[PDB]
């Protein structure tokens, strides 16, 4: 009868409209039912297109995680060389998500803040350990080939890897080097 | 309409990366220099904010008030 | 008598339904009956009966970093200033729950003594430039 | 319709002759008689101080009390 | 009801020519030896006002604001 | 009750003749040391009145707020 | 509980006697180090009060507002109805 | 969540301990470095709070207001009718 | 312009009405195909102990839009904020007088 047909149409349409999922052009996602990330015999499934367009339309939700090359920025911070000279150095990091499941389970919610904090810590640590050795001229003259590449390889490489957390780093650069006020005036 | 932390708002003000933001209530419609825009909230009453805006020479427009709505409530009391 | 049976059945059904619960994204937990250690559980699809047992979340896989500081004293009758940072994660929820109270502050109070012990031996310039490794 | 800060730079050069203030609104009264509108964004402790530093006449104005007839009206008009 | 300006009130106080006031709300009823009756209106909350008044030894009075006892308003409630 | 000047009140506080002060919102109950009594009213919100009183050892008391009776709630429920 | 005067409370606080303070608007419950209890009342807004407390190591407390329960509120709204 | 005194919260902040804080009138949710949570209340209006928070580098967040829906007024006024 | 339906790519559109019966389709025209400008400056150190001021300017052009969209975000940020490092790299090795004299070749 007309009422039954209309009710069935409405029910199926609601099934559709709350069962859909839409994944746009480069924002990879996750799958979580109610705690059971549906971790299969292999790693848990990843989702990139509205294939399996239907989800269980009332028990579960999923999270979309950006996948573009993210850029971290920071402010100046002082350092020191063996000649007791002190500098001002600013820099930046390019980081990429390597393996998504470990990243989400580890970082706790997948917002940028804690990843930023962890990378900030590790970068400050390794760089400050590196620049502390070479001499004042050697920072200025040829910093790229040795400093940037060596720190990249060391920071990217088990736990303590900064990849174990599930992050891939692209490359690191230094932006500007000033001097303190008094030495500036003297020179 | 992305949400941005007040902390980062100060982090961007201190190094002059905005021209303009609109003021109302305690919500702010923020427009950094490169034509990107978003929104933030001020957690408490701050005595120093306006000074932070003025001294750095960042230019800020505030908005006219919205008078409350009346006819809805009068109809509600009527029917 | 039919009304009493229907009411009892409804009560027991509500009981059982309220028994079910949820766990959130791979956080280990310990659920124990009357206080006696019963068993662990993995996330999702678990049912707690009422007034027997207690469910405890642990929030395991997190990164959990702490800090340290101190204007300290060094070997050759000199004064330095340093900082520290440490990252740690929890493996067994059981011992972490039932060893001490507020277990984070324990690592925190330990790291200061550790840092003083290490910083004591060496001298000024070595502490400055060469020897951080 | 004119910016708060711009109003401030106008104040700095002593180019407004007197001041009309009302609530979070100020009616400008400058040397060349140009009029506009400017809104108070948030409480400013220094606004009155800065204006009084520069010998500008600054006028107050009565409250706008709602008429009593209007109150009993709205009470019993519905 | 000569509305002599608040700012005008300020400089005439600076001239030290006014002798007393009785205060209420936003309204300043302040008199000079002529028995001059006039008034101004508070622009916004002013901290320093009372200190300056103390410097000029001006006699100052207020009154406890009138409030309608529970007769008239609750009467138009019974009405 | 003599509604006396706030100016006189501050002056006598400077001259130390009061032993007791009782504070209700804006209203002021006074009892000075030589057993004389009077009344005064606070013009506006003050930054320093409480401190100035406390420094020179005058006693201060407040009283709890004027709580509305529940019987008013009964009345409004039936009216 | 025996009420006290604000000035007495402050004077005794600077004598290093107090250990706890609950605050709600203008009521402040005080417990000494000798474990007696009483109440006081702030006269007016005192911008220096919170400082004066915390600067001498008292263990202050803030506690929530009592929101009217929605059920009883809608009832006494509908009790007329 | 386990409530805490305000004084404990300040001794917390002075030792590099707080990550994120939400401010609503005077009710606060807090998250330490060590992944624990709790709540706190601010007794009295404080001018020096916010700056003290900011200088030590804590992440501070706010919340939007809750505007009452007109439909709620429709219901409450029209419930008899 | 870039067209997207079903969350995925759809063909680049040479300007036109592109006769379609669809509104569920999403089209991104924000890209431009004309020259545009960024510039930078800084008080940058010299090989020997010396300080100098140097500034330049760059002109850039987009060829493949999809790499301009679905890659490292916020383009001008990456452009400017790597150009500064390149400018340091060049300015570093040369002496103060040489930077004064042969700055343009």
């Amino acid at each position: 009868m007309r009422k039954s047909v209309i009710a069935i149409i409405i029910i199926v349409l609601v099934v559709l409209y709350m069962s859909v999922f839409v994944v746009k052009e480069g924002e990879r996602g996750i799958t979580l039912r109610f705690g059971k990330v549906l971790r299969d015999d292999d790693n848990k499934p990843l989702v990139y297109e509205p294939g399996l367009h239907f989800k269980i339309p009332f028990i579960e939700t999923v999270k979309m995680l950006d996948a573009r090359i993210q850029t971290m920025d920071n402010q100046a911070d002082r350092f020191v060389t063996k000649e007791k000279k002190d500098l001002i150095v600013d820099s930046y990091i390019k980081w990429r998500i390597s393996d998504f499941s470990r990243y989400y389970l580890a970082t706790g919610g997948g917002d940028i803040s804690q990843a930023e904090v962890l990378l900030k810590r590790k970068f400050s640590d390794r760089l400050r350990s590196e620049i502390g050795r070479l001499d004042v001229k050697d920072i200025v003259t040829d910093s790229r080939g040795r400093l940037t590449l060596e720190v990249r390889d060391a920071l990217n490489s088990n736990p303590n890897s900064m990849a174990a957390l599930g992050i891939e780093v692209v490359d690191v650069r230094i932006k500007q080097i000033n001097l303190p006020t008094e030495v500036s005036e003297a020179i | 309409g992305r949400k941005v932390d007040y902390s980062t708002f100060l982090q961007e003000v201190n190094n002059d990366q905005v021209r303009e933001a609109r003021i109302n209530g305690r919500e702010i419609n923020v427009t950094k220099k490169d034509s990107n825009r978003y929104t933030t909230y001020i957690p408490v009453q701050d005595p120093k904010l306006l000074d932070n805006l003025l001294t750095k020479n960042v230019k800020v427009v505030g908005e006219p008030p919205e008078e409350p709505s009346l006819l809805a409530s009068i109809f509600i009391s009527w029917f | 008598g039919r009304v009493v049976t229907i009411a009892a059945a409804a009560i027991v059904i509500i009981w059982a339904a309220s028994g079910f619960y949820t766990i959130k994204e791979a956080e280990r937990g310990v659920v124990t009956r009357f206080g006696k250690f019963s068993h662990l559980v993995e996330p999702g699809l678990n049912w707690k009966p009422t007034f027997i047992d207690e469910v405890k979340p642990v929030n395991v896989e997190a990164v959990r970093e702490l800090a340290a500081s101190g204007v300290m004293l060094t070997s050759d009758e000199n004064v330095v200033r340093v900082e520290m940072n440490v990252q740690y994660r929890v493996t067994n929820p059981e011992k972490y729950l039932y060893s001490v109270t507020s277990p984070d502050d324990s690592l925190r109070q330990a790291t200061d003594s550790a840092l003083r012990g290490v910083i004591g031996k060496y001298t000024m310039d070595r502490i400055l430039t060469e020897g951080r490794t």
